[PDB]
């Protein structure tokens, strides 16, 4: 149906405007939008929560082409094009979205987030919901293959109990890194001591 | 919004 586009890291009313002239709508979530737009990679919780579940995210200018051309244009030319943050951190938007399109990135994975993280721990599950991963509310107190804990060191003391069942402690890179490339490698991001 |  209609796009239903969210936005993140831009304040676009021209944009906006141009969604609800076209008849889309402004998706309330990640999980309501068909499309994100944004005007450069940006890791915000949006940005990670869409590239999750392989939404087309494009530029500023699909919607502005858009409303000069009197419709919704195909989104193939209005990929978000940022080769300075692709060197960055070593990937590729496009493959990204590629890899979410065909599969769940943290599907069977299990997933505790400690309080002092960042994103805390519910916009963190948001981004594992969105990869196809189970969110934990709970702190988890058995033992199970992919069941891990995302931790910091100020939560140390809140991580006494994954580390007696044997759940890997993991950096929120795991995440931050993980989505954006849309890999899942839990031993990069284990916690020393 | 926040990026990380």
């Amino acid at each position: 149906t209609a796009p239903k586009v969210l936005f993140t890291g831009v304040v676009d009313a021209r944009g906006e405007r141009a969604v609800l002239a076209l008849g889309g709508s402004l998706a309330g979530s990640a999980a309501e939008a068909s499309h994100l737009v944004t005007d450069r990679i940006r890791r915000t919780v949006k940005f990670l929560c869409a590239l999750g579940r392989g939404i087309p995210i494009l530029s500023l200018d699909w919607l502005h082409q858009s409303r000069k051309a009197g419709f919704f244009l195909p989104p193939d030319e209005y990929v978000v094009t940022d080769p300075e943050q692709e060197k960055n951190f070593g990937f590729s938007l496009q493959d990204a979205l590629s890899r979410a399109r065909e599969r769940r990135l943290l599907e069977g994975y299990e997933i505790y987030v400690t309080p002092g993280v960042q994103p805390p721990p519910p916009q963190m599950g948001e981004i594992i919901s969105c990869c196809g991963g189970t969110y934990l509310p709970s702190m988890p107190r058995s033992y199970k293959p992919q069941r891990v804990v995302i931790t910091c060191p100020q939560d140390f003391p809140h991580c006494s109990i994954p580390l007696r069942v044997g759940l890997p402690l993991l950096s929120p890179e795991f995440l931050l890194d993980g989505v954006l490339k849309q890999e899942a490698k839990p031993e990069a991001f284990v916690l020393s001591p | 919004s926040q990026e990380y």
